[PDB]
């Protein structure tokens, strides 16, 4: 039984199906587990939805699309589907697939030229993906990147109050670690972490805990003074990221910047000299 | 416990303001407020603001909570009817619609129920709410405006902290009355800072000397500025808890 769609899954739960409205294409189908007698619809869901559709008059190339949402409901609970259309691979499946060398430098240049446009679009509207790690990033066939999975972002506005807690351990930035505030900058050093990841085809701090993780980056990044410091705890980030053409490695470090108020930005990053040899 | 400090990517930029003028643009042009509607009427949503209001303002929600439940409560009330006798359940799940996106801790059914129908038919009204708008719940808020304002008016980055709490808790209460609904997100803004501005000055320039920019900022009338700065002024004065 699967209503207008055709539905043994790919990933509540995500599966690849058709629709039956259309001249029968292809959509991803999430479906929502929402417990009987809580609170209602899961706060993680309305964010998400909310996002996507306040923004889709905009048809952004770099995010991800949403169609529809089912809602269905004596006996039964919820039963919440949303259609997305769908993208044959995310990074990480994508990055395990490539054949030898890894992935060719020039797909490095332009796969992050498009997140960080993707990036680019949400800060300049207040949001923030507090969650991006290479399974929340999408690729299509034409080698096309796309952010998916919004369930953490939100519209960002001073003073107002957060959680101390956002993104998995392995992409969080030291601003969460050290419990301070975060904002946009958090999406960066993401950035950072997957365009060391796309090079080395492994992730660059992977930790067992919030402390040993925050080991690990002052491992690379250094320990910085007092001044970029809101008595605990350098080797050239190249010796973990071997194959990075020097102007890559600026940007890289750029956004591995420890201190939150000078790391760089979406906009200004997309006019760092690395990109300045794209196709287009 | 963390709080949002100022981030130069969502507030210095000149090109979010731009953004936030052009996603106003995306809602519906309110010529006559709650028009489809039967029974309640502009009186009835007077009560009931003030109530939603007292709710955020008790239980220390996040500013930007009630603006947002407000402007879902509004859209809500353009595809769907309301009846008296059941005015206050609908109020009430906006509220928790919008606490459960611009605040960090939502408030609960078991909260809203008990202050105040069973939870179901709460958890009913949100689900049937959610789908009416076909969940695109978000929207521009006037009090999203504020930060963009006082940057582009290129007021000293010092001043914020409380111009922000001022200007916010100013904003909030004007939007109980009726008149307010009908005006842009940016103008309602616009307006709360002038008057917050003007009384209690303190190490500032007089409101006087941001009329001129406002105007060139929002592309409005220096004469349409003057005119939201009085009546959001007047529709703060209008704040009663004796109504309920
Ligand atoms: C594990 C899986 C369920 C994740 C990928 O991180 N989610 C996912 N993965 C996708 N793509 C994907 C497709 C295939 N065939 C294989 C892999 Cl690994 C990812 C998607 N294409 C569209 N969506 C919706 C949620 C926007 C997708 N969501």
């Amino acid at each position: 039984a699967d209503q207008q769609y055709e539905c043994a899954e790919i990933g509540g739960k995500v599966f690849k199906a058709r629709d039956l409205k259309n001249g029968g294409r292809f959509v991803a189908l999430k479906r929502v587990r929402v417990q009987t007698g809580e609170e209602g619809m899961p706060l993680s869901t309305i964010r998400e939805v909310a996002v996507l559709r306040h923004l889709e008059t905009f048809e952004h190339p770099n995010v991800v699309r949403l169609f529809d949402v089912c809602t269905v409901s004596t006996d039964r609970e919820t039963k919440l589907t949303l259609v997305f259309e769908h993208v044959d691979q995310d990074l990480t499946t994508y990055l395990d697939k490539v054949p030898e060398p890894g992935v060719p430098t020039e797909t490095i240049k332009d796969m992050m030229f498009q997140l960080l446009r993707g990036l680019d679009f949400l800060h300049s509207h207040r949001v923030v993906h507090r969650d991006l790690k290479p399974q929340n990033i999408l690729v299509t066939s034409s080698g096309q990147i796309k952010l998916a999975d919004f369930g953490l972002a939100r519209i960002y506005s001073f003073q107002m109050a957060l959680t101390s807690v956002v993104v998995t351990l392995w992409y969080r930035a030291p601003e969460v670690l050290l419990q301070s505030s975060y904002a946009t900058p958090v999406d960066l050093w993401s950035v950072g972490c997957i365009f060391a990841e796309m090079f080395r085809r492994k992730p660059l701090f992977r930790g067992s805990s919030d402390v040993d993780q925050l080991g690990k980056i002052l491992d690379v990044i250094g320990l910085p003074g007092e001044e970029d410091w809101p008595q605990a705890f350098a080797q050239p980030i190249e010796k973990f990221v071997t194959d990075i053409d020097e102007l890559g490695k600026d940007l890289l470090l750029k956004c591995l910047t420890f201190n939150p108020a000078k790391r760089i930005s979406a906009y200004s990053a997309l006019s760092h000299p690395y990109f300045q040899d794209l196709e287009r | 416990l963390n709080r949002a400090k100022i981030d130069s990517t969502t507030m210095k930029d000149p090109r979010v303001l731009n953004n936030l003028k052009l996603r106003e643009l995306l809602l519906p042009k309110f010529t006559s407020l709650w028009e489809i509607q039967t029974e309640v009427t502009v009186d009835n949503r007077t009560i009931l603001l003030t109530w939603m209001h007292l709710l955020c303002e008790s239980f220390e929600l996040d500013k930007s909570v009630f603006p947002l439940s407000v402007s879902i409560l509004d859209r809500y009330l353009c595809k769907k009817q309301g009846t008296k006798k059941t005015l206050q359940k609908i109020g009430a799940a906006c509220v928790l619609i919008g606490s459960k996106i611009r605040t960090v801790k939502p408030m609960t059914v078991s909260k809203l129920t008990y202050l105040s129908f069973t939870n179901l038919e709460l958890i009913n009204q949100e689900k049937d709410i959610l789908e009416a708008l076909k969940w695109d719940t978000e929207a521009v808020l006037a009090t999203d405006f504020l930060i963009p304002l006082c940057n582009a008016l290129k007021i000293p980055e010092d001043l914020w902290p409380q111009l922000y709490e001022a200007a916010s808790t100013t904003i909030c209460k004007a939007l109980i009355q009726p008149n307010i609904a009908l005006l842009s997100p940016g103008l309602i803004c616009a307006g709360g800072l002038l008057t917050t501005i003007e009384t209690d000055n303190t190490n500032c320039r007089p409101w006087t000397c941001y009329l001129e920019d406002l105007s060139s900022i929002l592309n409005f009338s220096t004469n349409t500025v003057r005119t939201v700065k009085d009546q959001v002024s007047e529709a703060f004065s209008l704040y009663d808890l004796e109504i309920l």
